[PDB]
């Protein structure tokens, strides 16, 4: 009744039984852009299946020395399928999400994941290490895509913010003897109504190992974590030529 | 018109957002009501799930025998008028005769209030801010003493041109904001409204403002937002020749009918930077004290 | 952007050559905000 | 309605009336570019020239559209068509039609 | 409907095959002094069909090298017929006006006048050319008659300020590939409700090319630009003896 | 009222001074798929703007020495913006078209074209000239994309049928002397409520000239042929990885 | 539900065809009625304009003086059904003795009906049709003598095995419909459905049936619609040993209840292959006659 | 050639949806754009020169 659980968006059906519960983020079920809110004239397309559906990224695997991970949103989605189309060829953006974070083991393996969701994740850098240096993050850390990026010092979340307050965003966690799914589903959150996929992402997906993972020599080592996500009330204004960055 | 069934029972265009709480007024504390002792099964509220992500809804009339407390603490105190309704230093200009700093008389001031730890800390508690503010200046001479001189405060917005000198053609102020005011008079006090092309300041953002490669040469522009870059100060001594008296204008700014939304975690190391959240790898700091054991004090 | 669709095509007689002119205005949804000074416009000092 | 200056390439006084009007001529049939220009009206380039370009000067933030108009000044044989095209930000500048 | 129009007023008539439309000035037709806008208390004269005519000045060439052409109003009509005698004989002057040009091209020919009426159009001069002398334009410059004169630096208007945004004002276009007529009705404009014809000029009247005239080696080069124009509920009060200037 | 015509649809408009009227294809205008003409259960996407615009091929000139050019739909827009990814992302495919073909030229030009709509435009082959060889057409004459491919023998139209018979489809003419543009409005036609858009193609779209160009050794001798054309009621199923072929 | 007006204003699923035109009753031809003299300006209907694509709507009431001709010709020999519903050869199915045709006693005809031309340039008028038939085979010797000889015709559809022999495990027709007949009988005929996946056959298909690259080799694919590859016809002579007479089986097909869509130009070149409309290049015939000159007959 | 300036909207140029405008012209006013401080006047009082 609340531990098994069916995601049906489009042409795509996630099946769990061994569920906590879906976080519905900040109270708030994605929604469409109503013509108060909005500014731009242009008719916006709306496609209803072709990009509202689950995407799967790739996968990551926890090991016993892992410290974590991060996706950019909606940077993971700009290069698969035909949401990633419609983005190139469009100026304007909005959408909400359903995330959904993957990882099974057994019975006898023990461990916790912290699946969380930072808007306006900024990425900051050591600075040198000693502080004087103003140095900056380049492309492929900011904007890491479907790869995602390991974070160096998890404790600050490579941002100087501690991970402890980190449950004041959206949570799950994954603990391996009591669930195996994290499913969170997140609004729209932007300033504007609309913005741009490309240049702007709206908020990250941390994963990170509060408690480490263990075993005993003979179980299953491989303990992979999947990411699959959802678009959801999908929108698109300003079309032009495919643009890629 | 729509004949397809699909079309018709679509839920395409719902604007309406749907939420799933209620903002309920709380002017005071929760008052305890009475508990006595529970002796059955099935009932167990002291066990949760953390793994949903939620908190717990465990009160104290669950756990322990409890009398009736009539609370009449208020919450009035933590509201964000309270918190953030607290004139603080968001900057500093310095007017010397010999040097380096502003030698000539004159001094702009890009307007970011993240250069000083005590009230940046306390906004980036949010990430997304909206307020109308009071901005003051308490103008003095390094000594703290008040002279007789007369000043102008030019607010120049962007694309408005920024004076290169004293005797400039911008001080003229015919359509930008000013202010005159001598040192022996109170600071000058004025009030500012919501000024962004967006709906709130954003004290985070993740992304670049431009589109294009983005190379090791523009990646100063990571985390830029034009919609925070509010202008420039600018403040100059009123007249055509060199004054007398060294100056120091300090900047205070008290926020009113403030929003917030997405709060985040708050800031446990040192600031080295203006709009960066950057740090020292090398001399990370845990985010409070430490023991010499855990079974001790 | 201008481009050409099709060509420019003119009988025997008449000139080769036109000319354009662009007359650019705004519409009636347009609104300006947060009264300033100007920028592109600019004066050599000692007027008079 | 106030004249764009997109032929802003002239600069001596001789050939000043030269930027209120852009040519138009005989091409070979390949889809060519006659001219390009941002539709920025506080940007220093064709804008400054109207009374929208310099009332905006006087103000910070702008919204709402645009209208621009393109009058034909040929001969009434002369016959054409053209394609005018708004690229929307992102879109770098288009390489052909 | 819309391309033929005659013009009637007094004993003269103009007819039009080739027209746009008729501006009239400001959203406001001539009028006559209402008592509460009048000051002066003498009885004004209303001649109605002597003075409210077509007059026609004079013939300006449109060449190839051409760079416009300025008149004044009401310095037009203070030599010609029975309103200049009126004008010069009283001391006050109230008038709208109809102006009406014409330059008739074939249809192998092409090029575009902007006709615009200036109000209070001050003359300035070149300063020099290094804008220390503070020169001063001649009686026979700003008040240049029926036979107009030819601007110097049309750019600036020989005032300083920009021929691009002079469609602010009253103006019409003469494309020769759509019309050969330009008719803008004026009101009266000034600060007062009447004043001095001789002294003072309410507005100017501008025909600038555009885009150049072409035409091919055998056409008609010779392509006249011709001025008419009406006054329009004419008033003059305060008589004395007839002064000139 | 009737030469006069504005095609806007999408963020595209089309002007015409000299057209002659819009033929409605088989007195049909393009539609949905009804639930009763309905086989397949996905739900299809119908992206109302960012496909349902219109897209401008190609440029062909007509010399004196032409034959005619014929373009495959929907082929011409399978490598063409979002309606050409959507058309690959999926399987299935269902639209109507609105063509325009542009031609311009001056009133001392003359000559025709045919401008038809061939649904089912299966191309033959010469037959190695002496009917023997069962010869057959490449890829690059049956799928030839927005270039086209120029008819070797249109008195047959390279099918073995008259192309005097051809006003049985749809067409309009372009003649130089009364009219430049030809706009056609085509339905969805096929056995199928839908089908693929890369194997096969419902129609052709034949441009010959009856008539030949001529004019007089002066005039401008480059007379481009344009293609412009809007997809209509478009509607896409079946989502699957993006193949070209 | 829909809440955006871009949403509710919407013609995204409309379903229903608009049509321009509607079909009336036309039983007979059009009557003439009385017309006189015109000498008028402004009303003048015997200019068109063929640019528009349509067709004149001039008739002789506006070009001549005419009188009323109370027309009773009737349109009932021009439908569908009275100009297809005639039988004519689709089929032609030799069955020798000795040679290479079919030396063995059996035959397979891959059904298509574009291996004669009279029947096909009357089909291929159209591009869609949809149609049940009568189909009737006239079996003979090659002299024409009627012999005592019984035969079986089985229909194959497409998936069924097809006989490779006489003797064959296929003939058991214990699913597959078939006939069997004498020879000295009247012809065998059945009536048979419309058996297409689709709505309609198609005589052209402008495509490929199959996806992937497409070279010279399989070129041959091209027009080929699976929807129209009905099966195959087999036929043998019922016994285990040799036949002793030579036959021919001619094949007659009749179409009843006929729709059909989209008109094409008609065939004016000579045919040369089946489901292929190639032509002889070299050799192309203008449609008609041709004359010494134009001022002549 | 008229002389007035285009009537067209954005509604006739392309599909456009509703916007709900709540955007005020009160700042381009008369009053606004004018009732601003400026400088037009300076005047020295010296001792000698
Ligand atoms: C005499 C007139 C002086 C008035 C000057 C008032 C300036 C108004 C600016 C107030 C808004 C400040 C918001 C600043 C935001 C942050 O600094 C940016 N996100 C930069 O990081
Ligand atoms: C004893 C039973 C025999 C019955 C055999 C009847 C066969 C039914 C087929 C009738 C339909 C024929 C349609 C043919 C279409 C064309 O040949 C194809 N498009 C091939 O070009």
């Amino acid at each position: 009744s609340d531990r098994v659980a069916q995601l049906t968006i489009g042409n795509s059906t996630i099946t769990t039984q061994e569920a906590a519960n879906i976080i519905v983020g900040y109270g708030e079920w994605p929604s469409y852009c109503s013509d108060d809110d909005a500014t731009a004239v242009d008719k916006p397309t709306r496609p209803d299946v072709s990009v509202n559906r689950f995407y799967t990224l790739d996968t990551k695997l926890w090991e016993k020395s892992s410290k974590g991970w991060y996706w950019k949103f909606p940077d993971v989605l700009t290069e698969t399928g035909v949401f990633g189309q419609n983005a190139q060829f469009h100026y304007l953006y909005r959408s909400g999400f359903c995330i959904h974070v993957q990882c099974n083991a057994s019975k006898f393996h023990q461990g916790a994941l912290l699946v969380a969701i930072l808007p306006e994740y900024v990425i900051g850098t050591v600075a040198g290490g000693t502080g004087t240096e103003d140095s900056h993050p380049p492309y492929k850390q900011t904007q890491p895509g479907a790869d995602g990026f390991e974070l160096q010092h998890p404790y600050v979340l490579d941002a100087g913010i501690p991970i402890s307050q980190l449950t004041v965003c959206h949570h799950q966690r994954i603990n391996l003897r009591t669930n195996n799914c994290a499913t969170i589903i997140v609004p729209y959150m932007n300033t504007l109504p609309f913005d741009s996929a490309l240049n702007h992402c709206n908020f990250g997906l941390l994963v990170v190992p509060i408690s480490p993972l263990d075993f005993d020599q003979g179980a299953t080592p491989v303990i992979p974590i999947t990411i699959t996500l959802a678009p959801m009330c999908s929108e698109f204004a300003g079309l032009r030529q495919a643009v890629t960055q | 018109g729509d004949r397809v069934a699909d079309v018709i029972e679509s839920s395409i265009g719902d604007s309406v957002s749907r939420a799933l709480t209620q903002a309920l007024p709380a002017p005071t504390g929760q008052n305890t009501q009475v508990s006595s002792h529970r002796l059955d099964t099935g009932e167990v509220p002291a066990l949760q799930a953390a793994e949903i992500g939620a908190s717990s809804n465990t009160s104290d009339e669950s756990m322990i025998e409890t009398r009736c407390v009539l609370n009449s603490h208020s919450t009035a105190e933590t509201t964000l008028d309270s918190f953030f309704s607290r004139a603080g230093l968001v900057g500093e200009i310095d007017l010397p005769l010999e040097g380096t700093t502003n030698p000539n008389g004159y001094a702009n001031w890009d307007i970011d209030i993240t250069g000083y730890a005590q009230m940046r800390r306390k906004v980036e508690l949010f990430t997304y801010m909206r307020f109308d503010a009071e901005f003051t200046f308490v103008a003095c001479t390094p000594t703290g003493q008040v002279v007789p001189q007369l000043l102008q405060y030019m607010f120049v917005p962007p694309g408005a041109p920024k004076p290169e000198s004293r005797e400039s053609l911008a001080w003229q102020t015919a359509t930008n904001p000013s202010v005159f005011v001598k040192l022996t008079d109170p600071p000058a006090q004025v009030s500012v409204p919501f000024m962004s092309p967006a709906s709130a300041y954003q004290w985070f953002y993740d992304g670049y403002p431009t589109f294009g490669e983005h190379k090791q040469e523009k990646d100063l522009e990571y985390g830029a937002c034009p919609n925070n870059m509010m202008g420039t100060f600018s403040v100059r001594t009123v007249g055509s020749s060199k004054s007398k008296y060294p100056l120091v204008v300090r900047i205070y700014m008290r926020m009113k009918h403030v929003r917030a939304w997405i709060p985040r975690p708050m800031r446990n190391q040192n600031y080295l930077f203006k709009a960066n959240p950057n740090y020292a790898g090398n001399s990370i700091k845990p985010t409070g004290t430490s023991r010499s054991a855990i079974t001790t004090l | 952007s201008i481009w050409y669709q099709t060509n420019y095509v003119v009988p025997i007689g008449a000139p080769n050559t036109a000319y354009i002119i662009a007359l650019a205005a705004a519409q009636k949804n347009f609104t300006m905000k947060l009264c300033k000074d100007t920028s592109h416009i600019l004066q050599t000092a000692s007027i008079q | 309605e106030t004249i764009l200056e997109v032929n802003n390439v002239p600069t001596n006084a001789t050939s000043l009336m030269e930027r209120l009007r852009f040519p138009v001529s005989a091409q070979a049939g390949k889809g060519e570019l006659c001219a390009v220009f941002r539709a920025d009206p506080g940007r220093d380039g064709p804008w400054q020239s109207t009374m929208l370009g310099q009332l905006c000067g006087y103000y910070t933030q702008w919204s709402g559209s645009l209208e621009v108009t393109f009058m034909f000044t040929g001969s009434f044989m002369a016959t054409g068509k053209m394609l005018i095209a708004y690229t929307p930000p992102g879109g770098p500048l288009p390489k052909d039609r």
